[PDB]
């Protein structure tokens, strides 16, 4: 186009950013809700695989 | 439209450019191709095609459609 | 050191294997020398040069053993090896060389290497096993993963990944398109059992790649490829170009799934998917509730279509206990003489199913009454509108009619509703498009008119004409949509051409390509649109009770293409400068003069050029496959054959004179649009003089070319 | 929830015929769908401190994960064939159509069109728009707990279609 | 690219178009009117009555200014303008001025 | 309200104590007292907040081993249901 | 919204998490995730936590 | 089950063979497609190896590893599904059991 | 009841097979030979299909 | 129970960065235990269930 600013010189061409979730990366709590839900997901997947897949 | 600032904390895709997008494209295309190849083999196990040119179906062959014997 | 020792050991092992195999085969040295009778010199003889064979065997003695233990741990079987003590099993297996029978080290390596050769792919394998499924899955999964990984892939990453997937899909689909259209190929691909639907009944996710499916899918995929390449240009400096691209890809794959359905459940899945993806495409400007209302009107109409389709499928299942489309089509004739006791009425079984399918088709493929969502669906970006209007969303009803052709052959409701509604819709759409000042609304009403014409063509009983009309309309409507989208972007999001004019200089390629695509789209004489409209009028049945209204509407809608095509082209490009001064002056500054100067994108220009070229090639191929003296099209799976091809092959004089009446109506309309002076001009007198001399020249040219020489 | 519960209760009005199968499947499907929808309402009320449509809109632009969850919840609630709501609808509606075709059409028209249109209108207006007011008080995106609960609801609604058909 | 740090909105000069260019274009457009006797007597501080512009002439001039500057001006804002300086300030601070 | 202990013992909080420097001289008669604690969190250099930073192989290995167990279990189940010890492989396999 | 950064990846975040006012107590900031699914405080295995101060003072007094 | 079609004579079949026609018969799956073949399992092993190497490379460069991991997980899943499909007694259009 | 539904499903599968192995030029004749009669035999009253209850008398259930 | 408790008590010691630091500051046997222990227990339970639902012990085989 007429007057184009490339990505390197653009001041508002964002690189990927943002927090993926609301969990604090530097959170010091022994919070286990995420671990419990991950365990639920993994055990459900394994039960489907190890009991029902074939 | 004129570019405007985007919050740093917001995980939005507005004017997002990844400087390493080539390797990401490689590692998101090729494994996807492999997965689709495996699914393609699995679905090609169950695939039906009509007879080719010059080929007819023998009505008494097991391939021919069958009727229920009551 | 390591490499040299490995090479020496491999050579020794291969020599030992050759010695053993060349001495074991004929069952004389099979055992005698192998476990020779002690004689410790002999023992070292057999344990020293067959040592590479023995040592490896020792590994085979310990690798399998532990492996079996793993199974014993994982499966609770075999009671492990209590019969042995690990001192008899190891000695027995290690000293037993019968494992190395007819086995060579280099031959195994060669077989490993030749298991990935691509020179032996062969063409019969491609014919027998459709690779198009692999590329379609690749496109679908790349689209989904790009939707999930919008941060790993930036603008360029998303564009390149989806471009590669879509190009592989298009290249794969061209070969199978040729095979299916010409050489009577089709495939039924079962992707495993999908889900239970009745007690003991399980439907499977099946796909049917046949003539109807390949036609719709190839049209959709070509339009989608050349819109996707164009989409990146149209959304140049917009916040969510990756989002627009992924929405387009999702809508494309939804339509491909819809047209490739093998069951009514995959059909309903594709219907709902195209509905929701169109809703998301229309509601691209999520920050606007003004877009939300239009997208929600489209969503409501799609939900009504889903209700009708679901009820029709439920009636089919309750009648036949079957959901396979092929089985339903080939056995629905048995249920013609059937009725359903619904409330106080006894409705014919075919009549009610056809009513529901036809309502579902009419809502999607916009017909009169149910069309009102399509003009409001222009809030979507231009690439989205091009995909929606050229094919896909408005061609879904045509796909419903073509896929279930045997059902609608035996329906009195279809016989009465398809031609009447089609002609009314064609007349309405063409007439309103002839009066629209917005470019996108003009093309939307043109799409409505051509959908009505497609309904009429289906009512004629000839499915080849339906396919030809669908292809021509889709290709040229998509190209015209891209051209008017470039025009709208140059005009800075003002779509009405009352603020345009003089854009030929600023948009030369757009002007010329739009001219070509409009003369093809509007069915002007000597063009493919003229051919498809002539074919439509060839097969139009005259036994309808409302034939006067039907034929009058068809004529008035067929003559309406000239008006909207001329108005759009001339007002956009060659009218006076009705636009704003900022549009013209900013793009005409002397500093901008360079070899890079362009008010559009080189990628947009190349995409439109290649789209037009491929459209011409495909339409010519279809014409040769259908309209030639040698009919080479594949089976359309329809047993209702009328005599409409007789008037195409050996017409009578009355039909030629009627089509001549239509041609002269078109000529008079061209004369009107070209020479009528609605405004004062310095050339007003000279325009009348030009008209007079043109009339006289035409008369004398007719006199000389017919009689004198 | 009232609509789904009445539909399920309809399937048990034919005694022990082959209609309780659809009732059981729809019971499970409505359990998961109601859990997901009330969890989404909980997330909205904890983020924006409101549930009314006139107070919160434009969730997709400030809380993209919540808006995506809302949209996919609507997709699942619309009886998409891949999930188990479509299976339950197929069972019950086939049985009712063979029992009473006109009443089956009336039930499918009112539930799957008018009710669905209203339900989507009240959710689409919340998902889209502009969250212009109270920019200082705008919340953050979805946490891992809520994201995983929503994903588990989606995963069950999808994968339960592959359960053994012996009992269905 | 973005500096990876939090960067706030830059108000800059507060004008989305050059104030001097907008003022000169507006004064040239005003001088085009038949009832404006002296273009050289037009100043930003000058009033419409001072430069001899009646309400109807002001309506015409403002409509042509809207056509020129690629914007539309509400009647309340147009009546809010008391001087050429006010008109130029409103046009230059408009985000859509072109 | 939250009542957990910020001063964890399992590890040391990654901190940057040089970003903010507390004032220690040149105070005026109306200035406020400086702040005692000025350490700020220091994220890893290769940390991306927009994705999962999971760089392990545990989940992949667990899923792969579960799938392999499913495969071998299905093989044994098919062998048993056919009345054999191991699957009998036919010389030719055809499409279903 | 532009300046909002509660986790301190783009705008540095104090361990004190806020500068207390000269008229307010040093209360912590409310976390973005107010989850109460927290275990008891986790200490490393083989953690020596004996009251060494009291033991030393008692030894001195003994 | 019965033949369901009007029977034709062996003389007619011989005449058709004389005219160049060939009787349609199902063809066995190729080693690539057959889930019980050394070629199939060598392809699976190659997929596993290249997927692990590409996971290493992606971790090095920050590219996603989730899709290569999905390939690794689905290599035995695809085999399970394929062999279950091949073992079931049901047929659709393919060779008769 | 499930076995009669299996009969209908098998006849539908054989119709699908005929739709692929036999072109439309001669499919309906071969279908009207034997298959169509069995399709009409395994119809809405004779098999439960998707219906809630297969309304059978005690004699029909015993048969 | 052992797998569920081990998975949570090892993967719920803090945020992402905190957990990464804690797991990095571990001996190799401790990391192996953190990974191997939660998987082995659940996998063995599922294997026991699979052997429960199966009949490989039937003697009428050839
Ligand atoms: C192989 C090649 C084939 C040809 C391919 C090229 C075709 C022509 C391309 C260039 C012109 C395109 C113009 C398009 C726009 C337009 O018409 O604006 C009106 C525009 C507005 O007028 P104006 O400039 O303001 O001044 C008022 C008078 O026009 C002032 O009058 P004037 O003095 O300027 O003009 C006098 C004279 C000056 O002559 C010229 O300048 C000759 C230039 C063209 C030569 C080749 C064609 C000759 C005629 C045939 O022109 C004529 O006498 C032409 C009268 C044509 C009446 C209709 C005759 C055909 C009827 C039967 C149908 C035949 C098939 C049609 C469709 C074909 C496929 C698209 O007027 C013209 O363009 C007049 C010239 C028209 C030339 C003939 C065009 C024939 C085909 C129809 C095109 C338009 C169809 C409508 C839909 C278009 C959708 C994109
Ligand atoms: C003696 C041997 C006995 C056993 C023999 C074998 C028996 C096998 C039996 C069957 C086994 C089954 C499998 C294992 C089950 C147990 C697993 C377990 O406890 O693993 C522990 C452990 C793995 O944990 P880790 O690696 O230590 O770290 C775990 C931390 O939580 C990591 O913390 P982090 O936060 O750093 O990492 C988080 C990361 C790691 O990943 C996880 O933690 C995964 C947790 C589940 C996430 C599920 C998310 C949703 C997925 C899709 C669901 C469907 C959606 C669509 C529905 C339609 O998450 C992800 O990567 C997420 C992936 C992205 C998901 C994006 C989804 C977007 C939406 C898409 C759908 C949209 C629809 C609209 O296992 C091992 O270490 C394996 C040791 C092997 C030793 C073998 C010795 C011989
Ligand atoms: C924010 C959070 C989400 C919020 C959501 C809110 C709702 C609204 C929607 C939002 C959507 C956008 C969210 C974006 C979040 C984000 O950051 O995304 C980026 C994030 C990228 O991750 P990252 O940032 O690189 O960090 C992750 C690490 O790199 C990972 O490192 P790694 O290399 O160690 O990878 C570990 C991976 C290794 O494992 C895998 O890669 C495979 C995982 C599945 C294993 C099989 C489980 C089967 C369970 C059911 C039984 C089925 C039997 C029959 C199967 C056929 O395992 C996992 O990630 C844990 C999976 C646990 C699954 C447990 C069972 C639950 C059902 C799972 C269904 C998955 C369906 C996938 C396809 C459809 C997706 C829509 O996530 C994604 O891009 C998601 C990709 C999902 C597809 C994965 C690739 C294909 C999987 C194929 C499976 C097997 C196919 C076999 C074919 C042949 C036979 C038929
Ligand atoms: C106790 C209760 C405990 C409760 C705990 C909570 C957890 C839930 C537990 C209950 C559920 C348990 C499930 C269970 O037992 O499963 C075992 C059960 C055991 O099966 P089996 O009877 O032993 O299998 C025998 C043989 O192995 C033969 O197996 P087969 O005959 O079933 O074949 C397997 C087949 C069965 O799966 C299918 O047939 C898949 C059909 C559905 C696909 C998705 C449709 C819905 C999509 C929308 C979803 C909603 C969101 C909408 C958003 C908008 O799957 C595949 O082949 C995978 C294909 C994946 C790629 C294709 C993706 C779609 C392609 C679309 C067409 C192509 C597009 C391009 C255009 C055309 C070309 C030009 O597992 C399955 O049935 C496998 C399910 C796999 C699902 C797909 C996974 C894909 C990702 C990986
Ligand atoms: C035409 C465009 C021009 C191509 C020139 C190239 C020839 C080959 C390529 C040179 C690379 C440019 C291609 C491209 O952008 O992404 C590819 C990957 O993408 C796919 O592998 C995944 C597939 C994407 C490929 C896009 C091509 C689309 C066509 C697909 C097949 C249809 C072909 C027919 C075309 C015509 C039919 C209509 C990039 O690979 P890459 O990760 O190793 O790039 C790395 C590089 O290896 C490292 O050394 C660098 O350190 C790193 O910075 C990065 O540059
Ligand atoms: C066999 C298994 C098949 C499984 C199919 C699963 C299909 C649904 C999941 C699709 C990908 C995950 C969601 C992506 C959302 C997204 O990126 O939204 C963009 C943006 C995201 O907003 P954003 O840009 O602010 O955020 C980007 C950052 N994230 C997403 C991490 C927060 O959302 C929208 O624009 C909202 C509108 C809806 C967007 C999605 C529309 C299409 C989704 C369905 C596609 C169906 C295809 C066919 C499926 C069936 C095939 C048989
Ligand atoms: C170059 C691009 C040309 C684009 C415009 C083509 C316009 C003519 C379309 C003709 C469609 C009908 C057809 O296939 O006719 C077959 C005929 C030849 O077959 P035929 O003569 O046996 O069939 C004609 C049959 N009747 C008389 C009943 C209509 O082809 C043509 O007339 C030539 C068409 C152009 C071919 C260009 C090839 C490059």
């Amino acid at each position: 186009d007429a007057y184009y600013h490339d990505d390197t010189h653009e001041g508002l061409m964002n690189e990927p950013h943002g927090y993926l979730t609301m969990d604090d990366p530097m959170d010091l709590r022994p919070n286990y809700e995420k671990s419990a839900l991950e365990l639920l997901f993994l055990v459900s997947g394994g039960a489907i695989l190890a009991l029902m897949l074939g | 439209f004129q570019k405007y600032p985007i919050p740093r904390y917001l995980h939005v895709g507005q004017w997002i450019v990844n400087k390493n997008w080539k390797w990401n494209t490689f590692h998101m295309f090729f494994p996807t191709a492999i997965l689709c190849f495996m699914v393609w083999r699995n679905s090609m196990i169950s695939t039906a095609k009509p007879p080719n040119y010059g080929e007819y179906v023998d009505p008494q062959s097991p391939v021919a459609p069958k009727a229920i014997k009551y | 050191l390591f490499l040299l020792f490995f090479i020496v050991n491999l050579y020794w092992f291969n020599s030992g294997l050759i010695f053993f195999n060349s001495v074991y085969k004929i069952h004389h040295d099979a055992w005698t020398l192998i476990f020779q009778t002690d004689s410790i010199l002999n023992k070292l003889k057999i344990y020293f040069f067959l040592l590479p064979l023995y040592i490896s065997s020792f590994i085979h003695s310990i690798s399998t053993w532990y492996y079996n233990y793993i199974l014993n741990f994982l499966l609770f079987s075999e009671n492990l090896n209590t019969n042995t003590n690990f001192v008899d099993y190891i000695t027995y297996n290690t000293l037993l060389l019968s494992k190395f029978e007819d086995f060579n080290l280099f031959v195994y390596i060669k077989t490993l290497l030749i298991t990935f050769d691509i020179r032996q792919i062969n063409l019969d394998f491609l014919n027998e096993y459709p690779i198009i499924l692999l590329t379609g899955l690749l496109f679908l999964f790349t689209t989904i993963f790009s939707l999930i990984c919008l941060s790993y892939l930036g603008l360029y990453g998303v564009f390149i990944l989806n471009l590669a997937s879509i190009l592989l899909f298009w290249l794969s689909m061209l070969y199978y398109f040729n095979l299916i259209v010409s050489e009577n190929y089709y495939y039924y691909i079962s992707l495993g059992k999908w889900m239970y639907l009745s007690n003991g009944f399980r439907v499977s996710f099946d796909l049917l790649i046949d003539l109807t499916s390949i036609s719709f899918s190839f049209l959709t995929l070509t339009i989608g490829v050349f819109v996707y390449i164009y989409t990146f240009s149209y959304f140049r400096y917009e916040p969510l170009v990756e989002r627009l691209i992924l929405f387009l890809n999702s809508f494309m794959i939804s339509m491909i799934l819809l047209v490739s359905s093998g069951n009514f459940i995959v059909l309903f899945l594709g219907w709902e998917l195209i509905g929701l993806t169109s809703f998301f495409l229309i509601n691209f400007w999520s920050t606007r509730v003004g877009t939300l209302k239009a997208a929600f009107k489209a969503f409501s109409f799609n939900k009504l279509s889903d209700l009708f389709l679901f009820f029709a499928i439920l009636i089919i299942f309750s009648t036949t206990y079957n959901l396979d489309i092929l089985s339903f089509n080939n056995q629905i004739y048995l249920y013609e003489s059937y009725n359903i006791d619904m409330f106080y009425w006894s409705i014919n079984l075919i009549e009610i199913i056809s009513f529901f399918f036809i309502s579902c088709a009419f809502i999607k493929s916009a017909q009169f009454g149910a069309h009102i969502w399509l003009p409001d669906s222009m809030e979507a970006p231009v690439p989205a509108s091009a995909l929606i209007h050229s094919a896909t969303l408005v061609s879904a009803g045509i796909y419903l009619l073509l896929r279930l052709s045997p059902l609608f052959e035996l329906s009195k409701y279809a016989y009465f509703i398809l031609p009447l509604i089609g002609s009314v819709t064609a007349f309405y759409g063409g007439l309103v498009s002839a009066f629209q000042s917005d470019t996108k609304k003009t093309l939307a009403y043109s799409t409505i008119s051509h959908c009505g014409f497609l309904m009429v063509s289906y009512s004629t009983g000839v499915l080849e004409f339906v396919i030809l009309y669908l292809y021509v309309h889709g290709f040229f409507k998509a190209a015209t949509f891209l051209c008017v989208g470039n025009v709208n972007r140059f005009n800075r999001n003002i779509q009405d051409f009352k603020r345009m004019g003089g854009f030929y200089k600023y948009l030369p390629f757009e002007c010329l390509a739009s001219f070509v695509c409009m003369i093809n789209l509007s069915g002007l004489p000597l063009t493919l649109g003229f051919y498809i409209k002539h074919l439509l009028f060839i097969g139009l049945v005259e036994s309808y009770t409302l034939y006067p209204l039907i034929f009058s509407s068809l004529i008035l809608g067929a003559i309406a293409g000239v008006f909207y095509s001329y108005r759009l082209f001339y007002s956009i490009f060659f009218d006076t400068k009705k636009g704003k001064k900022a549009i013209y002056l900013q793009a005409s500054r002397i500093i901008l003069n360079s070899k890079f100067y362009s008010n559009t994108s080189l990628a947009s220009n190349l995409s439109i050029t290649f789209l037009v070229l491929i459209s011409y090639t495909v339409i010519l191929y279809l014409y040769c496959t259908t309209l030639n003296n040698y009919y080479s099209l594949s089976d359309l799976k329809s047993i209702y054959i009328n005599n409409a091809y007789s008037y195409f092959y050996k017409p009578d004089y009355n039909f030629l004179n009627a089509v001549s009446i239509l041609n002269w109506f078109v000529i008079i309309l061209l004369i009107s649009v070209i020479y009528l002076n609605w405004r004062w001009s310095y050339y007003y007198t000279k325009s009348i003089d030009s008209l007079s001399k043109f009339i006289l020249f035409s008369f004398f040219f007719f006199i000389f070319s017919k009689y004198i020489l | 929830t009232i609509q789904e519960m009445n539909i399920i209760y309809l399937a048990f009005c034919w005694g022990d015929s082959c209609a309780i199968l659809g009732g059981i499947l729809f019971s499970a499907t409505h359990a998961f769908l109601s859990a997901l929808m009330f969890f989404l309402v909980d997330c909205i009320y904890r983020r924006y401190h409101t549930r009314s449509l006139v107070e919160v809109n434009g969730i997709l632009h400030i809380t993209p994960n919540l808006g995506l969850s809302i949209l996919f919840m609507l997709v699942f609630f619309s009886g998409i064939p891949g999930t188990i709501k479509f299976i339950s609808e197929f069972y019950i509606f086939s049985g009712l159509l063979e029992a009473s075709p006109f009443i089956c059409f009336i039930l499918m028209l009112v539930a799957n069109v008018l009710g669905l249109i209203g339900f989507s209108k009240s959710w689409f207006n919340a998902t889209f728009g502009m969250p212009k007011k109270n920019t200082k008080y705008l919340p953050m995106d979805l946490s891992f707990k809520e994201s995983y609960i929503i994903l588990y609801c989606f995963f069950f609604l999808f994968i339960f279609s592959y359960f053994s058909s012996i009992f269905f | 690219y973005a500096p990876q740090k939090v960067v706030l909105r830059n108000e800059k000069s507060g004008y989305y178009a050059n104030p001097d260019d907008v003022a000169r274009r507006l004064i040239r457009l005003i001088s085009l009117h038949d009832k404006v006797q002296n273009p050289s007597a037009i100043t930003l501080k000058s009033t419409w009555s001072e430069i001899g512009v009646d309400p109807l002439s002001y309506v015409e001039i403002m409509l042509e200014a809207e056509n020129e500057f690629y914007i539309e001006l509400a009647d309340e804002d147009l009546e809010r303008f008391r001087t050429v300086e006010d008109a130029v300030e409103f046009i230059a601070r408009n985000f859509f001025t072109n | 309200r939250q009542n957990f202990a910020k001063n964890i013992t399992t590890t040391d909080i990654p901190k940057d104590s040089h970003h903010f420097a507390a004032k220690r001289s040149g105070f005026t008669q109306t200035e406020q007292a400086p702040f005692a604690y000025n350490d700020v969190y220091q994220y890893p250099k290769d940390y991306k907040p927009w994705n999962y930073n999971y760089k392990g192989n545990g989940v992949l290995l667990a899923l792969f081993l579960g799938s392999a167990f499913s495969l071998v279990a299905y093989e044994r189940s098919y062998a048993s249901k056919t009345g054999r010890y191991q699957r009998k492989v036919q010389q030719n396999y055809y499409q279903i | 919204l532009l300046k909002f950064d509660p986790f301190g990846f783009y705008s540095p975040k104090l361990l004190s998490e806020n500068r207390p006012e000269e008229a307010m107590p040093f209360y912590e900031d409310y976390p973005q995730n107010d989850s109460h699914w927290n275990l008891w405080e986790q200490f490393p295995e083989d953690f020596e936590d004996s009251n060494a101060e009291r033991e030393a003072i008692l030894k001195s007094n003994k | 089950m019965q033949n369901a079609y009007p029977e034709i004579t062996d003389q007619h079949r011989e005449f058709l063979k004389k005219q160049g026609l060939k009787v349609y018969e199902p063809k066995p799956l190729p080693d690539q497609i057959n889930p019980f073949s050394k070629t199939y399992w060598i392809t699976n092993a190659f997929i596993i190896g290249v997927s692990f190497l590409a996971r290493r490379h992606a971790l090095k460069v920050g590219a996603p590893r989730i899709f290569w991991s999905g390939c690794i997980v689905g290599v035995p899943l695809a085999a399970i599904i394929s062999r279950g499909k091949s073992d079931q007694l049901d047929e659709l259009v393919g060779a008769r059991k | 009841e499930l076995f009669l539904n299996e009969y209908r499903k098998r006849i539908n599968n054989e119709v699908r097979r005929a739709a692929i192995l036999t072109p439309t030029s001669s499919l309906r004749e071969k279908m009207n030979h034997k298959i169509a009669d069995q399709i009409l035999d395994l119809s809405s009253p004779h098999v439960r299909g998707a219906h809630f209850q297969a309304v059978r008398s005690w004699t029909d259930a015993s048969k | 129970s052992v797998g569920s408790l081990s998975y949570i008590f090892y993967n719920s010691v803090g945020g992402k960065v905190i957990r990464d630091r804690i797991r990095a500051s571990m001996p190799f046997p401790k990391r192996v235990l953190v990974q191997v222990l939660p998987f082995v227990a659940l996998g063995t339970a599922l294997i026991i269930s699979r052997r429960g639902i199966e009949g490989h012990n039937h003697g009428y085989k050839q």
